[PDB]
């Protein structure tokens, strides 16, 4: 199960790949449409990978236990660059997110894209499954990998304020560490890549 | 001389599911391009057979091995959407709207215990009128059951049957119901290596023939 | 069938492996187009006015609930204020608020009863019933309107979704109390 | 299509009824269900 | 028997936007010939994108050099119909009609200087968001923009172009909305060989792909 | 680009200068027949009769104010006197006052309201919405008419203009008022 | 033309829905609107 992503000069190897989870559509096909006059530019050089520690599943947490990262995040490399020279952008997204824990742990995280997530109840938590997800089980795998489109009202979005995606990981089942070789805890990272990111209107930068 | 044309009483009033359409008004207007737009559905079966959603135990969705009690029974519970380990799913959910269903559904169960952690559990349809639900694998052994035991696979999905008298049944319980008019479903654990639990994830999905009949709109109080 | 649930890949099972059938199954009763085209009241006019807001239906009701099962959606409308009333009128989406409307769309009442049809007016090629839009969330823009409706007098307002298109389902909870009991159980209907 | 079914047909025009879709230049759902295994993972025996 | 037929509520009430005809009830009457009558016109927008009308800048339809002042800025204004330059023409004046648009507009600029007195403009749009609008031709720059200079021809033209998340636009403006949705258009004055003004008219007309929908009767106070 | 502006011939330009494309149009709403193939309120009768004159139509209204956009035009013509009165009749372009319609075209209320079709009567080819006859500009003539109507009883009184052509374009100027403000600005509808 | 739309038709005969046109013996604005230029004044570059 080892498949390597690859984005730009950005690469990522996993050994326990349990395959990637195409959310809503197979590709982010970008249909020009006349919001941008044919004046938008597509900016291959944003295409990479960057990284985020998002939190540490530990004994304590208990089902329900709920983290969020909305999309597009603050951006310290060429995406943020982006939102500085251009009023309006748009891009998909391609998701990697990963809890290290070793095969002596237990326990169960979801992880899915939610798009416009402003709210969620506790008992909607029962069904975030109709969201597009993959599951991190420490038995089985250390990897989950979502691929999800633009989506929206608009063909574009003027810079940022709307969060169309929400990547939620929450815990199912609480982390164990009952067979003394397992850790107390596991690190949960996000590698993310911009896709497809069309940008247009452009401004001046600094000042 | 004109057209002769006889009125009819009881005809012509205001109807809210009629099947015609209203007079326009407001003519010529093109609507924006929404050409490939993602995630379209339609029919709710659809979404209802491919994405499983939690049953509840109490609180929490994964049913397990506990702490004391020489109860082999994980879970044993009313074939209904009213009961209350299928209050939060979405085919409950949805069953809220219609008066009667037919069909059949798939129960998951995903592991969760670390790679040294072993088990066996079976899964029972136990149908109406049977006197003593089991409490055993031994005695539930007798119904239509599935054994399956951990490995490799996290996951496995079981088929609970349709039988009645009729063809369809009713998506909500009768005040005069003292037993299940459509069985049970008892989730066992035949054996465990370790006392220290092992989390079982239940879910659950529409079956390929699954059918809702009669949407009705329930509203209230 | 024993499978690897993690990669969240769909699973559906027949009866077949415990010597089963498969029943004929006719869905027609979950089309989602179906389904949404009927009447659902939303309640009264306000000061003689009200804003064509489809998330104003009641969230319990059938409608109500299905439409909020999505993310998306599109549809053209008819309308349908009961009421003894003399006249409703209307306008578009992006239009300045009136003290009247004369001139704009008007349309008498017909045995204390106006139903007329609209079409989707937006400026957005579908509406949101969510929109994550400056509200951080920590563990509704102008524009998604289909107009404005004017009167005469209070009257009872229904929206009746045509053409309905829902795209990214979303939650669908019950919305019966169990107490505490394990069943839930209600009165049927039943011969008396 | 929806709930709306005369035998016989509409009276006004088309574009009076509705708003006029457009295109520029598909059922998720059901391909997604179509796509569920539906087999057996491993042999089978008897 | 007679033709049953029921009569539906909600139907038939006198409307004003309706699509039928009223009954007929004075015949036979031909018209006096009105062939090759000249100046007819079929459609608000070919008059519109044919006949450029005038900006007021405080009083007069045009910009210019000016007095005391290093401000480079000739004029730069809301892209928005209601603008208060925009207000004596022609597109504002249909505008007010209808409430939404999409679509191009084109600036014209006519110099009016004597033969001896040379100049070099530019005009930007400037996208909303942007912030410190640009003051100087050198950060103006950064935007959509054209560059020209005075000579044989006097007259110049410029696209504004069409972007914003959605397909179309409101022709007014909400009250609460405190910076321009759709940006602004800036004119600047690069430089100008005597400080003895050269007035440049402006004036404004619809692009080729400029559309308005859904006609409105915004009536009264 | 550059132009000779001073011979007046036009200039229509793209975004392609920029690198831009065109978007497709659909000029529906701004056709002329269209926009004007409605009914306006152009008042109430006098005693018990109105001259039919275009020229009454408010002019600010939707109608009224495209109606002036041009110098000349031609139409058929339907009407209809909302209010609780028993009949309107009609005398065409051209005919003597009367003291009661009697005998001449006559129309019967239905629920309140009477609505019928005529053909433009006047003698000339077109009518114009201004005529420079002896009025001596320093920096409407008889004919110009649809006849005239005679009520039982006081009514609101709409025309509707049909196959309506018009000829040589004259401006339309914005009503709202700026105040001091530099753009406008109102409250749109939104939701509540 | 117009604001009018029934997909089936008129009743009464044409003579009396409305008044007959006649000739003896053409959109103005159309055509200037067609003529306007709309290339490029000049030489291009780049």
């Amino acid at each position: 199960r080892i498949v390597t992503t690859s984005h730009g000069t950005t690469t990522s190897t996993t050994q326990s790949s349990v395959g990637v989870t195409y959310g809503y559509a197979l590709t982010d096909k970008f249909l020009p449409g006349p919001n941008t006059n044919g004046l938008e530019t597509r900016v291959e050089q944003a295409e990479r990978f960057f990284k985020h520690k998002l939190f540490d599943w530990t004994l304590d947490q208990q089902f329900g236990t709920t983290y969020v990262l909305e999309l597009p995040t603050d951006h310290k490399g060429i995406y943020g660059q982006l939102v500085d020279s251009h009023a309006y952008i748009r891009n998909g997204w391609d998701v990697q997110v990963s809890a290290t824990a070793t095969q002596f742990n237990g326990g169960c995280l979801l992880v899915a894209m939610v798009p416009e997530l402003c709210k969620l109840d506790d008992r909607e938590k029962y069904q975030l499954t109709l969201f597009p997800h993959q599951f991190l089980n420490p038995r089985t795998n250390t990897t989950a990998h979502i691929q999800v489109p633009y989506l929206g009202v608009d063909r574009h979005d003027q810079g940022t304020r709307h969060k169309a995606w929400t990547l939620v990981v929450m815990v199912l089942a609480p982390y164990t560490n009952d067979q003394t070789i397992g850790s107390t805890k596991a690190e949960v990272y996000v590698n993310i890549a911009p896709t497809n990111v069309y940008v247009a209107g452009e401004k001046p930068v600094k000042q | 001389g004109i057209l002769p044309v006889a009125v009819s009483d009881g005809y012509g009033g205001f109807q809210n599911t009629d099947p015609k359409t209203s007079d326009p008004v407001y003519g010529h207007v093109y609507n924006p391009a929404r050409t490939l737009y993602p995630g379209r559905f339609t029919n709710l079966l659809d979404v209802a057979e491919a994405c499983p959603t939690l049953l509840d135990f109490n609180g929490v969705p994964y049913v397990q091995t506990q702490s004391n009690s020489g109860s082999k029974v994980l879970a044993c519970f009313d074939l209904a959407f009213g009961h209350k380990n299928m209050k939060n799913t979405y085919m409950s959910g949805l069953a809220q709207y219609f008066a009667q269903y037919s069909g059949t559904l798939n129960l998951h169960f995903m592991y969760t215990g670390p790679t040294n952690n072993k088990a066996k559990y079976m899964v029972a349809y136990i149908p109406p009128g049977t006197h003593p639900l089991p409490e055993t694998p031994e005695m539930a052994s007798h119904c239509y059951h599935a054994e399956w035991d951990t490995g490799l696979n996290s996951t496995f999905t079981f088929t609970v049957p349709y039988f009645s008298a009729a063809d369809y049944a009713y998506t909500y319980a009768d005040e005069p119901e003292q037993a299940s008019v459509q069985g049970w479903v008892g989730v066992y654990q035949i054996t465990d290596t370790h006392e220290k639990d092992g989390a079982v994830i239940v879910t659950v999905s529409a079956g390929p023939d699954f059918e809702f009949r009669m949407p009705i709109s329930p509203s209230r109080q | 069938t024993t499978s690897a649930g993690e990669g969240a890949d769909p699973v559906t099972t027949d009866a077949s492996a415990h010597g089963g059938d498969t029943r004929t199954t006719r869905r027609a009763h979950t089309d989602v187009t179906f389904l949404l085209d009927r009447f659902t009241l939303v309640g009264k006019t306000n000061d003689n006015k009200l804003v064509l807001d489809l998330l104003s239906t009641k969230e319990k009701s059938l409608v109500g609930a299905l439409l909020r099962a999505a993310t998306y959606y599109f549809s053209d409308l008819e309308v349908a204020c009961v009421g003894t009333n003399a006249w409703v009128g209307w306008t578009p989406n992006g239009s300045p608020v009136l003290t009247e409307v004369g001139d704009n769309p008007v349309v008498f009442s017909r045995r204390g009863t106006t139903r007329f049809a609209l079409p989707y007016t937006a400026p957005h090629r579908v509406l949101a019933t969510v929109y994550n839009g400056d509200c951080k969330y920590k563990p509704i823009p102008t524009t998604f309107n289909y107009g404005m409706i004017y009167t005469q007098a209070e009257v009872d307002v229904y929206l009746r979704m045509k053409r309905a298109e829902l795209y990214c389902p979303r939650p669908v909870l019950t919305h019966y109390d169990h107490n505490g009991r394990d069943r839930y159980k209600t009165t049927l209907v039943k011969p008396a | 299509s929806g709930n709306t079914g005369s035998i016989i047909n509409n009276y006004y025009m088309q574009q009076y009824q509705n708003s006029m879709d457009t295109q520029l230049g598909n059922d998720w759902f059901s391909k997604l269900a179509q796509s569920a295994f539906s087999g057996l993972v491993g042999a089978l025996l008897a």
